[PDB]
């Protein structure tokens, strides 16, 4: 059974070209593939096939500005003058003996749009679910693009690695990011302590949002 | 036959004018055309005399010489040699009596019966 | 050979009563593209059926993707338009090296506006100048008169994408009919004086096969004998003709003068000859175990044809 | 126009079983190979299981074998993925697929094509209990502790949508879902305006309005 290897992530101005390449294992070199396309919150698109010789074929309704190259154990998906709606995962298939193989994909990130960093509102624990025998940090980071952040929370400058979750980032109606973190704690680890910290990193950028029980 | 259309054929000498020589010879296969034609009526073409017969669902007695061909046959339904020799599955008949058919005499009508009517209801008093 | 023709007036080739060798299309690496749609493209030698279609044209590799069942586009509907329910291969390679001109191949053309979609399989020649407004075009072109058909700029300098390619889609049609297309059929080598399981044409069964005296007509096939049993067949290669011997077969029956006395036996094997099972082939079988002499004496125990067995010193 | 509409999946118990289905229209279905591709949340795509258009020629990811059952009705053009022994790594969003058959003299055989992607369907797999969720209190709501998704927030019935931006759900080691929606607002309308987040959880019958005041 052949492997398929691709990069994890890629990103091209608006306007400027990519090529995404899918470098299928040297077992099994000069093997097909096709190039398939998954933009957010969508199904899959098939894109075309590549055969070792250069030689595509495309579906139906897919523009010019994809085209497939081939070289080696290698195959490329060029995307030129990329535009907002290429933003998108590309997997790349196989075949093996009657079964097919899928690579890990490659997330190409547009950076035409504006850069932001984030904006970290950090709640603690509402009394009425304190009183609930429950207490629960809400983190959210909002308006930053690009859509990539860490978060790391510290009690009293320690890391707190468990009760921690966070989603991914997600597109604004105003076409920027957000993402929320949660912190789960007992009421008594709310209580002894001095300051919790929510600490997001964007573009190795930190923001620093404390709060404390009082 | 069940979509192939079999051509057989014999191709003779002739010596009677106006004719069809009391002779017997079997028609060879010539062709079985894989063709689904549903055939009812059929036309000759020509350029002279010719005959046109048609086929029964009969049976015959047909002998084999020691090459392969046919010499002769046996109509049994002919008449009652014929059918005798059928029987028998010989060329020949014995002399002898010999069972060769079952008579039956059939129905000409259906009698259907069924008691006179009287008794009837007095629909008479209101529907009549 | 390909050479596919245009694409207006794709060319349709009937392929019927004939062996369709579909192995040599298989098996070769020349092309880029082989969809197959309703078929197996690796079991289309048992496939059977009434009339194979060859539509032979040359496309754009864009429109590769119009060449299906449900497909749009300038190709895939003004040109040549394939059904939904399409049934048959579509087999394509690039023809840079062989179709493409330096100064652009405009002999090939596709028709960008016409009136209406083509119908399956519809080959519509008409050149007709196109009127695309109200005005009449009267033989000439100009604004909204424009030629229903467009040439392509082949050139051995164009990309994949503007390469000429050719397509031939073998339709499969069954029909209540024969159906007289098929591919190859297997054959082996004949094995004579020995039991195989047999079948020629469609006559099968198990037997020893052996060289034949008789004389067939040039039309017989098989022969049958007076209760229905062939006998002997037409080899359907070499015009051989074999008799059908069924496979040698008996009673095995143990003679042998009590264990009173002795606990050696012979062993008679009835009807089997002796190069096929002190071995004594008589007329009654192959005897093993028995010495047989000259000597006659009152017969002891009976093995049939005259020959007697016996416990002697 | 050829178009794939997967028939539904949902919330099932480890262990038990579910029949997915695909309804082709648009093409000739019969003649055509047929797939089964699932992406879990936030994973990439996996191969499942392909079919012949005729003959049965079945081939199954090994994640699968043993479990899963491909199979079709061509009478009525429609594919179906039977799960049987469903575990919490099944849960994911399950596509059909559609594609032709290909002669691929790397193989010697017959390779399945993938050149069109149905819309979707939902399949999740947990051992957990139909929950409604606590609702507690730039301003917001926590939606704390339901199964299974989804739950809506509207804000003020709906007529109060500028600034509103609603989270995806996290997925918590308890099993149970949690999400927030959080709207930022003129800071000096807090005095005079009343903002009620309206959590509507319709597997539970769980309807809860949370004004939110500081
Ligand atoms: C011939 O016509 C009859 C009409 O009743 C039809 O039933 C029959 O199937 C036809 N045969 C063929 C070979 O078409
Ligand atoms: C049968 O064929 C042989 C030729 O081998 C010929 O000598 C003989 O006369 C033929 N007999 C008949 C009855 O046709
Ligand atoms: C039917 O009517 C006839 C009159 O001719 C009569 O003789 C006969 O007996 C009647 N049948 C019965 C069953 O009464
Ligand atoms: C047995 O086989 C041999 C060799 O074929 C043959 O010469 C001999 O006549 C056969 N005997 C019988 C019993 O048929
Ligand atoms: C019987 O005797 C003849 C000559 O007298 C000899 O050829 C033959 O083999 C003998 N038979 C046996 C069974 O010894």
């Amino acid at each position: 059974q052949p492997v398929l290897t691709q990069s994890p992530s890629a990103s091209a101005s608006l306007g400027a070209s990519v090529k995404l390449t899918c470098t299928l294992s040297s077992g099994h070199s000069s093997y097909a593939i096709a190039w398939h396309q998954q933009q957010p919150e969508k199904g899959p698109r098939y894109l075309m096939k590549l055969n070792t010789d250069g030689s595509h074929s495309k579906g139906d309704g897919i523009p010019d500005r994809f085209s497939g190259s081939s070289s080696g154990a290698e195959r490329y998906l060029t995307i030129s003058s990329l535009q907002s709606e290429d933003e998108a995962d590309y997997y790349c298939q196989t075949w093996g003996t009657g079964i097919l193989v899928f690579g890990g994909g490659t997330k190409l990130t547009v950076l035409g749009q504006p850069k932001a960093a984030p904006s970290v509102t950090l709640f603690p624990p509402s009394s009425e679910e304190l009183q609930a025998n429950k207490a629960t940090l809400v983190c959210l980071i909002s308006d930053f693009y690009p859509g990539a952040v860490t978060v790391a929370w510290k009690a009293d400058s320690s890391p707190v690695k468990a009760g921690v979750e966070t989603t991914t980032p997600s597109k604004q109606s105003n076409n920027k990011y957000a993402a929320s973190s949660y912190l789960s704690l007992t009421p008594e680890q709310w209580k002894s302590h001095r300051s919790y910290s929510c600490q997001v990193t964007h573009e190795g950028s930190t923001v620093e949002k404390t709060v404390a029980p009082t | 036959i069940d979509g192939y259309f079999k051509i057989y054929s014999k191709h003779t000498p002739i010596n009677l004018v106006r004719d069809l020589p009391q002779g017997f010879s079997a028609l060879e296969p010539l062709v079985d055309l894989p063709i689904g034609i549903n055939i009812t009526r059929f036309q000759t073409l020509l350029a002279a005399a010719y005959y046109v017969g048609y086929l029964q669902p009969r049976t015959f007695l047909l002998k084999y010489n020691e090459n392969g061909t046919i010499t002769d046959a046996v109509d049994c339904a002919l008449d009652p040699l014929s059918e005798t020799k059928c029987t028998l599955k010989s060329f020949t008949v014995e002399k002898g009596i010999y069972q060769t058919s079952n008579f039956r005499v059939q129905p000409t009508e259906s009698i259907v019966r069924f008691p006179n009517i009287t008794n009837l209801c007095p629909f008479g008093e209101v529907f009549n | 050979a390909t050479r596919f023709a245009s694409v207006y007036a794709w060319n349709r080739k009937r392929i019927s009563n004939c062996v369709a060798d579909y192995s040599v299309l298989y098996n070769s690496a020349s092309f880029s593209t082989f969809k197959c749609y309703g078929v197996s493209p690796t079991k289309l030698n048992d496939l059977c059926f009434t009339n194979v279609y060859a539509d032979s044209f040359v496309i754009r590799g864009d429109e590769v993707r119009q060449i299906a069942p449900g497909q749009t586009g300038k190709i895939a509907d003004y040109n040549y338009k394939l059904p939904d329910d399409f049934t048959g291969c579509v087999i394509a390679w690039n023809s840079n090296n062989l179709d493409s001109k330096v100064g652009g191949n405009y002999n090939y053309l596709y028709r960008l506006f016409r009136k209406s979609n083509l119908k399956p399989f519809e080959r519509d020649i008409s050149t007709e100048i196109y009127q695309a407004g109200s005005t009449p075009c009267n033989g000439v072109e100009g604004f909204n008169c424009y030629f229903p058909l467009q040439s392509y700029g082949f050139q051995p300098t164009n990309g994949v994408g503007y390469q000429p390619y050719r397509v031939v889609v073998l339709s499969f049609e069954l029909l209540h009919a024969p159906a007289t297309v098929c591919g190859p059929k297997k054959s082996t080598n004949l094995v004579k004086n020995k039991c195989v399981n047999f079948n020629f044409n469609g006559l099968t069964g198990t037997g020893v096969l052996t060289e034949s005296n008789k004389k067939f007509l040039p039309f017989q096939q098989f022969g049958r004998d007076i209760a229905d049993t062939t006998d002997a067949v037409r080899d359907p290669q070499t015009l051989e003709i074999l008799d059908i011997t069924p496979c040698s077969f008996g009673g095995v029956s143990v003679i042998t003068p009590g264990t009173n006395t002795s606990n050696q036996v012979a062993v008679l094997y009835q009807d089997v000859n002796c190069t096929e099972v002190n071995v004594f082939q008589t007329r009654a079988g192959c005897l093993i175990g028995a010495e047989h002499v000259n000597n006659s004496y009152e017969c002891d125990i009976p093995i049939g044809a005259g020959i007697c067995a016996s416990y002697q010193t | 126009q050829v178009q794939l509409v997967e028939s539904g999946g949902g919330v099932v118990q480890p262990g038990r079983s579910l029949r997915l289905s695909c309804a082709a229209s648009g093409f000739t279905f019969s003649n055509y190979a047929m797939h089964w591709v699932r992406q879990a949340p936030g994973k990439g795509l996996e191969w499942v299981a392909v079919i012949s258009y005729d003959g049965s020629n079945k081939y199954y990811a090994d994640s699968v074998k043993g479990r899963f059952t491909i199979s079709r009705d061509n009478s009525k053009n429609t594919l179906y993925l039977q799960m049987n022994s469903l575990r919490a790594e099944d849960t994911a969003i399950y596509y059909c697929a559609s594609g032709y058959t290909g002669y691929d003299y790397f193989v010697r055989g017959d390779y399945y094509g993938l050149d069109v992607w149905g819309q979707g369907t939902t399949v999740t797999v947990s051992s957990a209990s139909t929950k409604g969720p606590s609702v507690f209190p730039a301003l917001g709501c926590l939606v704390k502790d339901y199964f299974p998704e989804p739950v809506t927030v509207s804000w003020n019935s709906g007529a109060l949508t500028s600034g509103v931006h609603t989270f995806p759900a996290v997925l918590q080691s308890s099993g149970l879902y949690s999400l927030s929606s959080v709207v930022t607002v003129p800071s000096s309308s807090l005095g005079t305006q009343t903002y009620i987040c309206n959590v509507n959880h319709k597997p539970s019958n769980t309807k809860v309005d949370k004004r939110v005041e500081p």
